[PDB]
RNA sequence: GGCUAAUCCCCCAUGUGGACCCGCCCCUUGGGGUGUGUCCAAAGGGCUUUGCCCGCUUCCGGAUGGGCCCGCGUCCCAUCAGCUAGUUGGUGGGGUAAUGGCCCACCAAGGCGACGACGGGUAGCCGGUCUGAGAGGAUGGCCGGCCACAGGGGCACUGAGACACGGGCCCCACUCCUACGGGAGGCAGCAGUUAGGAAUCUUCCGCAAUGGGCGCAAGCCUGACGGAGCGACGCCGCUUGGAGGAAGAAGCCCUUCGGGGUGUAAACUCCUGAACCCGGGACGAAACCCCCGACGAGGGGACUGACGGUACCGGGGUAAUAGCGCCGGCCAACUCCGUGCCAGCAGCCGCGGUAAUACGGAGGGCGCGAGCGUUACCCGGAUUCACUGGGCGUAAAGGGCGUGUAGGCGGCCUGGGGCGUCCCAUGUGAAAGACCACGGCUCAACCGUGGGGGAGCGUGGGAUACGCUCAGGCUAGACG
RNA sequence: AAAUUU
């Protein structure tokens, strides 16, 4: 089985876009959902959909890319430049709201869970709790 | 190593030895002579050094190093020893600390005089 | 070649003659006390009682057998006294014991 | 206030005495990681009301005697021995390393 | 008994003392309970004295016994004052 | 000790003309009009490229060296410098020329910082009226740094304050020669100071 | 052996009250109230003398100080894996101000341990300090808080309080007296001696200030303390001059023999005036006390300075200590001569065996400067024990393999709880230090005032995404 | 055989 669901899908994301896929399965849970919310209202992804595979549902997370780039590897530039796991199962990471990082000086985003539902690192920090750091994307 | 495994052993703190045995962790310490001998270096070089196996305060007896040009120590020479070893010569780990009880200062020494324990010379 | 608070010392001496004293009553009295509860007699093992409850207080007055060490050994003795009638009955004299 | 804890009664083999362990979770003072401890208390049973397995809880108090500060306050829930078998089979297992 | 006393803190020569409550027992630079003013006996600022009034009436209402140098200070800030 | 010795030496090793004499570097007798090249035996000789650390250190011994300050105070000051909030190098500046030796140098109270350094050493300067002795007290905005009127009848200040006639001052000062005093307006600005050093520079040296 | 006083001890009385047994009520562990019974108080002295002052006795409360108990945290070694007989618990006692197996009888067979018992080693702990970007590492000296100890060991007495540093008893070691029977002593109080050691001070001044003990007070005591002395041991401030002064003295060192360097450096010119010499000369010190008032509030008066004729102010006034390290690279600064794997240098790489910028000396230069170097030690660089922040095909490193215990970790959906997690309020976080601002010694070091902080823990309330738990459901994992 | 690879 998947010892870490979560971290499962930000690497299958990540796998992904490092192939310049279309878009990518992953196996569906209402915390995904939630966190994929947030990827799509920041931009880092086109969007998400439900969809069903052979017997079970799944979530479709359709990927974004910049623009081709000219003279060597035209490969265009990756929108996740980094996506990392943080509080992973057996080191589980908690901050309060006076210790929730500002990634890459405001350009990245953290995602946390709070009391409050899951949100990012600026909105959790106007709505002034703190909880689990999920992941960091940049 | 995960989590759980420093959880359980944890990192170790690496102790440093001490290069100077010289107990108490003194800077110096006062011996007396037993042999003032001479010794060949190691490979790359070729002299004679001077060298003596100091009777320690601390238990010790342990051979050190006798700088400068030229030296005054007998078999019941009482000399000062300090830190320092000398590279060229194996096992002497310890130098004498001219001007110290036993061991005058280097004669005619003008350049480097306070670490060969000679006093200002007179009127210019 | 000594400072004079030896005198404390030599003073120390009389209140340690003065405390054993006292104290080698109470216990003597109470066991007497006890005693005559155990064999049944009421009347003279309540009023020496009183005595020892007198004795109790009177050294709880200085500093022999002061604060309440002193309601200790009475509560002790009034219970002990009490509870070694009961096996026999007839509390006579009615001294310290309430009715 | 009285600390008050909560634990499992692991062995009533005493006279008016349980074993309550009790665990607590905190996070890692250099590493983090969620880590559970546990200490075992002997609690104050004075009617031997409380048997092995049932979840109680325990009370800071006056002591009863050495090794002995606290008293059983309430029972949290009836007998789950499955708790009480994890500290035996814990504990059976220090005969199988001794040389 | 709980004293009212002064406790300097101070460099050599420049002496500065802590209207201060404490043990008697206690050194006099010591673990004080409240420092209730200050005193500087060389009059270096235009505030080289100042005690907190309702503070002293209280601990002198419990029953503590300031110096006679304290209790100079005291009176000089009106703490004894009923008129 | 402050060094005491040959000055116009420093105008030479540190490659620009420094004004360590006051006059006579001014003069075409300074020794950096006739003798550019550093001293000693081998001045002349071609020089190699320096090294980081070179440049560095040679910088700020240029700074170090046009006060007139020992090691230990500018290391003090830099430190005091980088304790505080804002620029390292503006305010460093602006605590260097704030020294009371600078300010009465500034002034035109005297030719040199030395000489400047001996005047107020020997009380012959006052501070908002009390004398002051110390070339190392800290001029504060709104101080009126006086001249002793013990020893306003003295041949070098008469001269020095008759050279002033007409001349002008930095723009965080004022001067009343008449009265032969003067007033430390603000701290100057990084714009309002000539000096041919590179703070940044410095600020580097002591990164190290 | 004898005489005697008292705020010395005792008896009886008075019972505001309190103590105890028993009963009742409230409260909930021994808290509070009430009834009967019983038991328990006292000391006088001084006057400005029949009126106050210092006291005394019983009780309630305050305040301060402490005893005991509990949660959590506190080094290394698993080449220490089993430990425990008052051991674990009970009953009843003794003991203390008080719980307790603290101690003792009788009874039960328990208690602890890989979440590291037991054992060995090392070590007072902390506020802090050093370092570090931080996390962390190291450390616990001065000052402040708690602890323990007083030649080694043990014990009680007295007392509100001690198992009592300058109190007592005994054993041991040591020193001294000794009529040899027996006694005296205990600097880890101040200073000082000696020993050890690389190394750490005056057998000082003073009761003036602060604080402490006794006394109504006057006052007495105080090696606490306030000062001075010695030591560049540290930190800070300052001086050994300032300005003019040659296409450039001499000497010294190079040299293409033209010259170059030491260098405006010097001698000199003018000026200021460190040292010193005089005169004045402190703040720190106004209370206790006395007088008026009322021994209150208030007002007034008087005394008192170790430091010390010191600080500081005024006048006068002399150009008047510089040293230490380094110069091959790291690393800033180069030539000559001597030496010839010799003599030696060296933190690492390394240099010297004929022409050494590395040895030694000289000239010159660089770096600091009343200091400069060396050694020792700590942190740093060191991401080199890697939580932040590392690795294991061939560089040190995957166990020879499996089964599997404890442990660690846990697919999807709904609900309850709110342990982890998070939030708000509140308490705590002594002072000093650290940070910021202003202020006092001419600045600074030093110091004062004010401000700001802050992890952690307690309490009350709230949130439920995730981790946890309980209950139910699903089939993608697993098994059949 | 040792040191130096120029
Ligand atoms: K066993
Ligand atoms: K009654
Ligand atoms: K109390
Ligand atoms: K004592
Ligand atoms: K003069
Ligand atoms: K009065
Ligand atoms: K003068
Ligand atoms: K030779
Ligand atoms: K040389
Ligand atoms: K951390
Ligand atoms: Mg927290
Ligand atoms: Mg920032
Ligand atoms: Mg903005
Ligand atoms: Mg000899
Ligand atoms: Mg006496
Ligand atoms: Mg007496
Ligand atoms: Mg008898
Ligand atoms: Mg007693
Ligand atoms: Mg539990
Ligand atoms: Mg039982
Ligand atoms: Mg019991
Ligand atoms: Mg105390
Ligand atoms: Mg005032
Ligand atoms: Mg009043
Ligand atoms: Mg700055
Ligand atoms: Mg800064
Ligand atoms: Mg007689
Ligand atoms: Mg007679
Ligand atoms: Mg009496
Ligand atoms: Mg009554
Ligand atoms: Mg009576
Ligand atoms: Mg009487
Ligand atoms: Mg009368
Ligand atoms: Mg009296
Ligand atoms: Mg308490
Ligand atoms: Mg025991
Ligand atoms: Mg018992
Ligand atoms: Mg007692
Ligand atoms: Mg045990
Ligand atoms: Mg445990
Ligand atoms: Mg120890
Ligand atoms: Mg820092
Ligand atoms: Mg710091
Ligand atoms: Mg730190
Ligand atoms: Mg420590
Ligand atoms: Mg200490
Ligand atoms: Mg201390
Ligand atoms: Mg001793
Ligand atoms: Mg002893
Ligand atoms: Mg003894
Ligand atoms: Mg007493
Ligand atoms: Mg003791
Ligand atoms: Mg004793
Ligand atoms: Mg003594
Ligand atoms: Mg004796
Ligand atoms: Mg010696
Ligand atoms: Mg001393
Ligand atoms: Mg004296
Ligand atoms: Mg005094
Ligand atoms: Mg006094
Ligand atoms: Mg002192
Ligand atoms: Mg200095
Ligand atoms: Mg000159
Ligand atoms: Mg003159
Ligand atoms: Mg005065
Ligand atoms: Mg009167
Ligand atoms: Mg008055
Ligand atoms: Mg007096
Ligand atoms: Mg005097
Ligand atoms: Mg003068
Ligand atoms: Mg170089
Ligand atoms: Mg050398
Ligand atoms: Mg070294
Ligand atoms: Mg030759
Ligand atoms: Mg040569
Ligand atoms: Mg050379
Ligand atoms: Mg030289
Ligand atoms: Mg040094
Ligand atoms: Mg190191
Ligand atoms: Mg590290
Ligand atoms: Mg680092
Ligand atoms: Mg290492
Ligand atoms: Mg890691
Ligand atoms: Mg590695
Ligand atoms: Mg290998
Ligand atoms: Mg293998
Ligand atoms: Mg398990
Ligand atoms: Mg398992
Ligand atoms: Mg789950
Ligand atoms: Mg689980
Ligand atoms: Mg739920
Ligand atoms: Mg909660
Ligand atoms: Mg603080
Ligand atoms: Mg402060
Ligand atoms: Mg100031
Ligand atoms: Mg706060
Ligand atoms: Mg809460
Ligand atoms: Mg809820
Ligand atoms: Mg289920
Ligand atoms: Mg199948
Ligand atoms: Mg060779
Ligand atoms: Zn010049």
């Amino acid at each position: 089985m998947l010892t870490d669901p979560i971290a499962d899908m930000l690497t299958r994301i990540r796998n992904a876009t490092r192939v310049y896929k279309e878009s990518t399965d992953v196996p569906a849970s209402r915390f995904k959902e939630e966190i994929l919310r947030i990827l799509a209202r920041e931009g880092f992804i086109k969007g998400y959909e439900r969809v069903d595979v052979d017997g079970k549902p799944y979530l479709r997370v359709y990927l974004k890319y910049g623009p081709r780039r000219q003279g060597p590897d035209p490969r265009p530039e990756q929108v996740i430049h980094h996506i990392r796991r943080i509080s992973k199962p057996g080191r589980r990471v908690y901050v309060g709201v006076k210790e929730i990082p500002r990634v890459r000086r405001g350009l990245g985003i953290a995602i946390l869970s709070t009391s409050k539902g899951v949100l990012t690192d600026r909105e959790a920090r106007k709505l002034g709790v703190g909880g689990e750091l999920i992941c960091e994307v940049w | 190593p995960t989590i759980n495994q420093l959880v359980r052993k944890g990192r170790e703190k690496v102790r440093k030895k001490s290069k100077v045995p010289a107990l108490k962790g003194a800077p110096f310490r006062r011996g007396v002579c037993t042999v003032v001998r001479t010794v060949t270096p190691k490979k790359p070089n070729s002299a004679l050094r001077k060298v003596a196996k100091v009777r320690l305060t601390s238990g010790y007896e342990v051979t050190a190093y006798i700088p400068g040009e030229g030296h005054n120590l007998q078999e019941h020479s009482v000399v000062l020893i300090r830190g320092g070893r000398v590279k060229d010569l194996p096992g002497v780990r310890y130098h004498i600390v001219r001007g110290v009880y036993d061991a005058a200062g280097v004669k005619d020494r003008k350049k480097s005089r306070s670490k060969y324990g000679t006093k200002k010379p007179k009127e210019a | 070649r000594n400072l004079s608070a030896l005198k404390r010392h030599r003073q120390s001496l009389k209140r340690r003659l003065r405390n054993k004293a006292k104290k080698s009553a109470i216990k003597t009295l109470s066991k007497k006390a006890i005693q005559l509860a155990q064999e049944g007699k009421a009347e003279e093992a309540l009023k020496i009682m009183r005595k020892a409850e007198s004795l109790i207080d009177k050294a709880a007055k200085g500093s022999t057998l002061h604060k309440n060490a002193a309601a200790r050994r009475k509560s002790r003795l009034m219970r002990k006294v009490r509870q070694l009638l009961e096996a026999a009955g007839a509390p006579l004299i009615g001294g310290g014991l309430s009715a | 206030p009285k600390k008050v804890l909560t634990g499992v009664v692991v062995s009533d083999k005493m006279q008016k005495t349980v074993t309550v362990l009790v665990e607590r979770q905190f996070p890692h003072p250099l590493y983090g990681k969620v880590i559970k401890r546990s200490k075992k208390y002997l609690a104050h049973d004075p009617e031997e009301k409380y048997k092995l397995g049932d979840v109680v809880e325990i009370i800071e108090s006056r002591p009863i005697s050495k090794r002995k500060r606290f008293r059983v306050l309430r029972l949290v829930e009836s007998g789950r021995m499955d708790l009480v078998e994890k500290y035996l089979i814990r504990r059976q297992n220090y005969e199988s390393l001794s040389k | 008994m709980v004293k009212i006393r002064l406790a300097r803190f101070g460099s050599k020569h420049n002496p500065h003392y802590r209207i201060v409550v404490t043990d008697a027992r206690r050194k006099r630079d010591g673990k004080y309970i409240e420092k209730i003013g200050y005193y500087d006996p060389r009059k270096t600022t235009p505030d080289w004295l100042k005690v907190d009034v309702e503070r002293a009436r209280y601990w002198l209402s419990v029953g503590a016994q300031p110096t006679d140098t304290a209790r100079r200070l005291l009176r000089q800030a009106g703490v004894f004052r009923q008129e | 000790g402050r060094y005491i010795g040959p000055v116009c030496r420093l105008c030479r090793r540190e490659g620009v003309k420094l004004y360590l004499k006051g006059e006579r570097c001014y003069s075409p007798k300074c020794a950096m009009e006739r003798r550019p090249y550093p001293p000693g035996q081998h001045g002349q000789k071609r020089a190699r490229r320096p090294s980081d650390y070179a440049v560095r250190l040679r910088e700020k011994q240029k700074l170090r060296r046009i006060y007139g300050i020992s090691e230990r105070q500018f290391r003090n000051l830099f430190e005091e410098a980088s304790k505080k909030k804002g620029v390292t190098g503006s305010v460093f500046l602006g605590l260097l020329e704030s020294r009371l030796d600078n300010v009465v140098y500034r002034l035109g109270f005297a030719v040199s910082r030395r000489q400047a350094r001996q005047l107020v050493r020997h009380g012959h300067i006052t501070v908002n009226g009390r004398r002051v002795d110390l070339p190392s007290y800290r001029v504060r905005p709104g101080d009126e740094i006086a001249v002793a009127e013990k020893s306003r009848n003295l041949e070098l200040i008469r001269q020095n304050l008759e050279a002033m006639k007409g001349r002008k001052v930095g723009p965080w000062l004022s001067l009343d020669v008449e009265g032969m005093k003067g007033k430390f307006l603000r701290l100057p600005d990084r714009e309002d100071l000539a000096l041919p050093v590179n703070e940044q520079l410095v600020i580097e040296f002591y990164s190290r």
